[PDB]
């Protein structure tokens, strides 16, 4: 009799349209509790992502508008795609709850990390990530959460990038939103930030691969910089002159590191046997790492720069490197206030522009 | 160096 219907899973209720059936619970976007879910329809697996009352939210309604352009605008090997959107609510009146439907990965890197993998496969997933985000910048985007969390894989040893509720342009102009562990300096330190900045979540990620686990933990968000600085080492005075001067205090007095070279934090055997061919070496890997891990922002590779590296470039494919930037609507330019009622419109256009 | 088509989530 309807088109849509429900299922209580736990205590959240998902709608969904009757080709969508058998919902487990999987984990949480930036917004959004989100189910697997069979498509009877397509005869495959997919993933849902229940996004409740965003307009409830400046926050929540812009996180949501991103994700549904985004979501929309990007298509690409290595970016997580798009496959179905809706809201059960048939009225603007009426409205409260969007649902993304994309495509479901196996793994994500929790995960892949805990296994030892061969530099193939390393500097492989490495490659297909940068790739991805490569094309993400292509279009000024810069994603802003890379982590284990938000990168998934498949048996068919691909890689693809997800979450785009935290993405958009230059920093800075709310401080703690991004991930702890995978903070740049810029982040930490609230200097705003540029693409690169996504560069320093990869050599984390990267790192943490090699090392089995998180490469700067840090018990809270100020801790996290010991953690850095532990390791790393104090940065230049050059460097401090950056930062705000009431910050820059405390940094300044923060006690003094040389740091691990990285021949240090990452010792021969971490790796696995070096490779067949050249390029391939625990050592470009590390000559690698240490040209992204790198606290001065204006000091940091690229991601062209790393696509470039010896020890990723050996899969460069400019068919899928060089691929058309995703055209973004100049409508929107991804951070300017509103109320309530313009959100909740916006949403339900942009929504009702997709069904 | 032949790209990878598998990977274990054994």
């Amino acid at each position: 009799d309807n088109n849509f219907y429900s299922v209580e899973i736990g205590d959240s209720t998902f709608t969904v349209l009757k080709r969508y059936q058998n919902l487990k619970p999987i984990g949480s976007g930036a917004q959004g509790i989100v189910c697997a879910a069979y498509d009877a329809i397509l005869e495959r697996n997919v993933a849902i992502k229940k996004l409740s009352r965003p307009f409830q939210n400046q926050t929540h309604a812009k996180r949501a508008y991103r994700e549904l352009v985004l979501m929309k605008v990007v298509n690409h090997k290595n970016i997580i795609g798009l496959l179905n959107v809706f809201t059960p609510q048939k009225s603007l009146e009426e409205f409260q709850d969007v649902y993304i439907v994309m495509e479901l990965m196996d793994a994500n890197l929790s995960q892949v990390i805990q296994m030892e993998l061969d530099h193939e496969r390393m500097s492989y997933l490495l490659y297909q990530m940068l790739v991805g985000i490569k094309h993400l910048h292509s279009a000024g985007i810069i994603h802003r959460d890379l982590k284990p969390s938000n990168i998934v894989v498949k048996s068919d040893a691909t890689l693809k990038i997800l979450d785009f509720g935290l993405a958009r342009t230059a920093g800075t102009s709310t401080p703690y939103v991004v991930t702890r562990y995978y903070r740049a300096p810029e982040v930490i330190l609230g200097m705003g930030y540029k693409e690169n900045v996504d560069i320093w979540s990869v050599g984390c990620i990267m790192g943490e691969m090699i090392k089995g686990g998180v490469l700067f933990p840090g018990t809270d968000h100020i801790d996290q910089w010991n953690k850095v600085i532990e390791q790393l080492g104090t940065p230049s005075p050059e460097f401090m002159k950056k930062l705000q001067p009431t910050v820059r205090t405390y940094v300044e007095n923060r006690p003094k590191y040389a740091g691990y070279s990285f021949e240090k934090l990452f010792p021969d055997v971490l790796f696995p046997a070096d490779s067949e061919h050249n390029k391939l070496k625990a050592s470009q890997a590390r000559d690698l790492l240490s040209k992204m891990l790198v606290i001065d922002a204006s000091k940091r590779i690229s991601v062209d720069e790393a696509l470039q590296h010896p020890y990723i470039n050996v899969w460069y494919d400019p068919s899928e490197a060089e691929a058309p930037p995703p055209k973004i609507p100049d409508k929107q330019l991804d951070e300017r206030e509103h109320t309530i009622e313009e959100w909740k419109e916006l949403i339900y256009k942009e929504v009702m522009d997709l069904e | 160096p032949k790209r990878p088509t598998t990977l274990n989530l054994f």
